[PDB]
């Protein structure tokens, strides 16, 4: 499965969003998702990652 | 104009073809501790032209990816800067490393050093002087100068320096002249002091165009730094008649105490005295962008958000803020977001994300 980045920050304020922005960058670093963006400032997509094998929507 | 985006190929870690940005008028460049955003860095300073000693190699060859471990991923190398401006074309700027030596482009056409130096001067980028560039630990560095320290630094970024041996030389001549005073030895020290008049009237006039203008700009930037109307700021040379001569003297009026010199203050207050004489320095001879590197380190949850938001205000309208930033009261006033994250492979590999952070409300 996935998780869009968009669509976890929806209603977020600024400091929120970008937390969560960051997260993305360190979960990746710690390859527990991957990564893909389409082109610059599109939606970013996580999805599972070689060293984690829960669930994603546990890791958000 | 602006800078828009960056466009990297092979160099350190941002290995194959890559597209940074593109950049808004604030921009912040964040990730978790690595390579990739020094390598960022060092990116930008490359395609401005930095030389191989600065930027942590000991050959060119060595900046393309995996070539530091043997293991190359390709003979060449790029960083493009594209620079916009509104009513002309895009302008880009790169530079290849080709046979482990640079080659320089101005729009694909190759060019000398010379002529790429001088069409980035053309654009306020001065990229000997690194006019762009708040290096970290630059505030630190302003904090500690004394009045002779400043004086000297006036001298540099005004080229008032540029004329000092001239004037000394002149200046002995014409001691010498006067020393002498038979009408012509009258006519020869008329001469002498004309002929030192007239570099200590250039010298003096190249100062006074750099001070008086860093001088006139410190008080609102201090107060705007400070968030305080009460804040005040003075610059004033110590020989007002050669300022060249002696120190430059620095006084403040931190919001709650009185006339001081700015080395009676201390911790954040002398640090937020220090960045306003460091961005008034660069009042004067501003490039259209400026690229601050982890200045928030220098700060402390007293004085944070002010300069952000000084930041936040200035990225508006005076310039290009482009701020390689770790903390997030430094980084959420920005308009966008360039995430910096690693990807496992035989070499550490760097790539990046986009985030606009304009269409959330803040606190």
């Amino acid at each position: 499965e996935s998780i869009s980045l968009l669509e976890l920050c929806r209603n977020t304020n600024r400091k929120q969003a970008a937390a969560k922005f960051y997260s993305f960058l360190v979960l990746k670093k710690q390859q527990a998702i991957e990564l893909t963006q389409e082109e610059p400032y599109s939606d970013i997509i996580a999805t599972p990652g070689p060293r984690f094998h829960g669930s994603l929507e546990v890791l958000f | 104009g602006f800078l828009k985006l960056i466009e990297i190929e092979n160099f350190k870690s941002y290995k194959g073809r890559q597209i940074i940005g593109p950049f808004q008028r604030f921009t912040a460049i964040i990730g978790p501790n690595g390579s990739g955003k020094s390598n960022l860095m060092d990116a930008i300073s490359f395609v401005l032209g930095e030389k191989t000693s600065n930027l942590r190699v000991k050959t060119l060859r060595d900046l393309i990816h995996g070539a530091p471990v043997g293991k190359p991923a390709a003979n060449r190398a790029f960083v493009s800067m594209v620079y916009s401006e509104e009513g002309a074309e895009d302008r880009t700027f790169a530079r290849v490393i080709v046979g482990g030596s640079s080659e320089y482009k101005i729009n694909n056409k190759v060019v000398q050093l010379h002529e790429y130096s001088e069409e980035l001067e053309k654009l306020g980028i001065l990229i000997k002087a690194r006019n762009f560039l708040v290096f970290q630990g630059a505030v630190e560095s302003i904090a500690m100068k004394n009045p002779k320290e400043r004086t000297a630094l006036f001298e540099e970024i005004s080229r008032s320096g540029e004329l000092a041996q001239e004037y000394d030389k002149r200046k002995k001549e014409m001691v010498k002249a006067e020393e002498d005073t038979f009408e012509a030895a009258r006519k020869r020290a008329k001469k002498a002091k004309q002929a030192f008049e007239q570099i200590k009237k250039e010298r003096f006039d190249r100062f006074n165009a750099c001070f008086e203008s860093v001088a006139t700009n410190i008080d609102e930037i201090y107060k705007a730094l400070s968030r305080n109307s009460s804040a005040q700021a003075f610059l004033g040379p110590e020989n007002p008649e050669e300022p060249y001569l002696d120190g430059i003297n620095y006084n403040c009026v931190a919001p709650g105490k009185r006339f001081r010199p700015m080395d009676n203050l201390s911790g954040g207050e002398k640090t937020v005295a220090a960045l306003a004489l460091l961005f008034a320095i660069h009042s004067y001879k501003p490039a259209p962008f400026f690229v601050l590197d982890q200045i928030d380190a220098a700060l402390d949850n007293t004085n944070i958000g002010k300069v952000a938001n000084y930041i936040k205000e200035q990225s508006t309208c005076n310039f290009q803020a482009i701020v390689i930033s770790l903390k997030e009261e430094f980084y959420t006033k920005a308009e966008s977001l360039i995430g910096v994250y690693p990807e496992q492979g035989d070499c550490v590999i760097s790539k990046v994300l986009t985030f606009d952070l304009t269409k959330y409300p803040d606190a």
